[PDB]
């Protein structure tokens, strides 16, 4: 850490002195002597950097680095690899498994690996970027119903920070993921629960994505309660796509819209 | 749902 | 911090004896959770790795607490939103020793009361300070997103290039990443106005790289906008159609304000 | 909140 605090530090044509002493200073970047986290945000902040910026700059986060590599390739003997190399941590290579299964079919999770993670989840007190990132990679693995109380756990239990709302975006997502299964299978109650947890966490961002599929997914809704305007909501979703030229999730929606209506 | 490659999950 | 430590790890039904190794034993793990000792941020963060929770996703939860630079935002951001001049002003008197971040405020208050303007001298030693930078945080980003209008274009531009390439980002916090795409959009547009299209053809190949693999699906309505706008400078009818469609996300999402301030510019400009 | 345009940011 006394390493990637003189970096950003020097970077700035900041010199140890207008920032502990002088000495101190100098003595923690040369990764000698050992710094409280309280008085390393006080120096970050001296800095103007945050702590989310300064970690940007942690063995899931190598983890999911190297499943993107992989995955982005669709190299199945490399993830296959990966799993091996981490078959002894148990939500991890099942995560990998999940993932693996996207590629290559006959890779799945057992029905026992994913009820310990299911287990895990939900034992969480409080949702972070490990959980949610857990979920989202397994969740066809995971029955509906189980889906929908750990969604409901996560909702109401996940952090993030305003400098930093990866978490809140990603819960938006996988709250929608649940919602337009609650739709398929005519949980409405669950359905009307999900929707005013999403409207709130919508409220005041741009986070136009989300608000795309929402309004498909929505009006997907509408359609189920008899409401014959959600096939418009449904098509303008798919208009949105089209127009930016988001080639996947255009024909992926419309293959579900041509399913359903 | 279908993001390939985008955000760390695949729905 | 201790006391936070504790209720996460409490949280995540994890033992102490389990975080317990040759760099912290149970006992010093103990005596800080209940706030007796304190124990190094490396080894915090070891504690954290552990429990698959990075540093900065700690700090959040620990308490509401933010930067002064993130306090200065919020401060600013309300009055903005109110059109209070009043306390503004005494924000700038509460920040005079703080060179950027004066000049900033001066910036910003000239958009409600134009009697308060950065100095020339103001904007350049700014604008040298960030020349100087080797790397562009949020900082640097926030500091050139609302001082823009008091740098000259070809400054600004160059500027802007040097923030394009050499920002920071992670896979896991494209906070900067989306910032930089949308003040290199500001950039775009006052390019394309001042018919600089050398200028706007590369930010247009640099936005094009910056929004792949990405969601990002606001930058990429404007963007669409914009382009079409560039597009429809240069002859192609094509451009219009562009601009129309882009008029049609923002309506179909109900995003009612930015539908009546981008249909206001397509029925002037086209 | 919304940035139409700079604005404030990030506003």
């Amino acid at each position: 850490l006394g390493k990637t605090l003189r970096r950003l530090r020097q970077g700035k044509q900041v010199s140890i002195s207008s920032l502990l002493s002088k000495s101190q200073i100098s003595r923690f970047e040369r990764g000698e002597s050992e710094i409280s986290c309280s008085r390393l945000l006080n120096l970050l902040d001296k800095l103007n950097i945050t702590i989310d910026e300064f970690v940007s700059t942690t063995h899931f986060f190598t983890l999911l680095s190297r499943v993107r590599k992989y995955y982005a390739e669709k190299n199945v003997a490399k993830l296959l690899k990966l799993l091996e190399d981490y078959a002894h941590k148990d939500y991890e290579s099942t995560m990998i498994k999940a993932i693996l299964s996207s590629i290559e079919p006959t890779v799945e999770p057992s029905e026992e690996e994913v009820t310990r993670l299911t287990d895990y989840l939900f034992s969480v007190e409080q949702w972070g970027y490990y959980e949610i990132i857990l979920l989202g990679n397994c969740s066809r693995f995971i029955n509906y119903n189980t889906l929908f109380l750990l969604t409901k756990e996560m909702v109401t239990s996940f952090a993030y920070s305003e400098q930093n709302k990866t978490n809140k975006t990603l819960v938006t997502q996988l709250s929608i993921n649940c919602l337009i299964i609650s739709i398929d299978y005519s949980y409405f109650d669950h359905s009307h629960y999900l929707i005013e947890k999403i409207e709130f966490l919508l409220r005041d961002e741009l986070n136009f994505y989300e608000k795309t599929v929402f309004l498909y997914v929505h009006g997907y809704y509408k359609l189920k309660q008899g409401q014959v305007s959600g096939k418009d909501d449904m098509r303008q979703a798919l208009q949105i796509f089209k127009y930016l030229g988001e080639d996947a999730l255009y024909y992926s929606y419309k293959e579900h819209y041509r399913k359903e209506v | 749902x279908l993001l390939v490659t985008a955000g760390l999950v695949l729905a």
